[PDB]
């Protein structure tokens, strides 16, 4: 894998 | 005043943390994912789709005498792993364990991705990075913990996360009793929105720091620590069996590898990832096949110390100071 605010 | 927050595994490879936050009157009780990579606080909610909420715990702000719609307000973001929200806006009272935001902005959603429809055990997120960079407009929303700090003992909070065993969040204070070293601070500097640092050099194995330094953001809303093609490079380099793996899209090795550590500097202090915690999960069930916790930040352009960094000591995420402190764990 999760990759949190691209 | 403080809060204190248990915090769990959403499953067996460490993907996320699970932590409940209450939300109006009287508290509706949801499981958020805290992410210090993000600035929103938004929940599934009766306004999401049935279709989308379903299997979810939901806020329903017209059950909360305390909740208020924000007129003209809406949010949408889009996450680095290419999952997405959208929605609008209220207030709310939210309490984190036991510590209460009395109005809130509880971003919520009218529209989620699938990712975030599948992951059933989590029903929003809580955004901890700056409040630069929250997305509601017109008007941004501060996060919980930016509109908690002037009234905690201390404006800071800890993150305390664990390999498959319940950690916790802390607010106000830091407790270095879960860890076996001091806290070493290096200072933060969030341009960009995140908690962003300089790691001063690293080292494979165990062997002295070199002067490489790496700026990256610590996220515990990310699994992995993500880390550029040379660290990569450097770290699997005598990891006989490592390999890219163009399905896993990472790489991966045979399960019982013993693998090196990997030591970054905080400042002039050293934090040690042990190799346990570089080894995430097996490919499936039965599988003498392992993906790795460190993996490469070229696709996302960014480096990001995730969970996989963040379990190796607490962390405090230090607000009043701009400044990102690492204890040994």
């Amino acid at each position: 894998x999760v990759v949190x605010a691209x | 005043q403080t809060g204190s927050a248990p915090n769990h595994p959403s499953d067996s490879a460490d993907s996320e943390y699970i932590t409940s936050v209450s939300i109006g009157t009287p508290a509706q009780v949801l499981p958020l994912d805290f992410d210090t990579g993000s600035s929103d606080l938004w929940v599934f909610s009766s306004e999401t789709p049935k279709s989308s909420a379903t299997g979810h715990a939901i806020y329903t702000p017209s059950k909360s005498s305390t909740s208020k719609k924000v007129s003209g307000a809406s949010w949408s973001i889009s996450y680095g792993d290419g999952s997405s929200s959208s929605g609008d806006v209220y207030t709310d009272k939210v309490t984190i364990g036991g510590f209460s935001v009395n109005t809130q902005g509880v971003e919520s959603a009218t529209r989620v991705s699938t990712e975030f429809v599948q992951d059933t055990v989590i029903s929003g997120l809580v955004g901890l990075a700056f409040d630069s960079g929250n997305q509601v407009r017109p008007h941004p929303q501060k996060t919980w913990f930016s509109n908690a700090a002037s009234s905690l003992a201390e404006p800071l909070f800890t993150a305390d996360l664990r390999h498959g065993q319940n950690g916790s969040y802390n607010f106000g204070y830091i407790d270095t009793s879960v860890a076996k070293g001091p806290v070493a601070y290096t200072p933060v500097d969030n341009s960009q929105g995140f908690w962003e640092f300089t790691a001063s050099g690293y080292s494979v194995g165990g062997g002295k720091l070199n002067r490489n330094s790496i700026d990256g953001i610590a996220d515990t809303g990310t699994t992995l620590l993500l880390l550029d093609d040379n660290v990569v490079d450097a770290y699997y380099a005598n990891v006989q069996s490592a390999q890219y793996d163009n399905q896993q899209e990472g790489v991966v090795f045979d399960c019982d590898e013993d693998l090196p550590s990997f030591s970054f500097g905080v400042g002039s202090s050293t934090i040690t990832i042990p190799g346990d915690l570089l080894n995430l999960t097996p490919l499936e069930e039965g599988s003498s096949t392992c993906f790795g916790g460190l993996q490469s930040s070229s696709g996302i352009g960014i480096n990001i110390f995730g969970d996989v960094a963040l379990k190796a000591a607490l962390v405090v995420f230090d607000l009043g100071n701009e400044r990102l402190g690492w204890a040994q764990k």
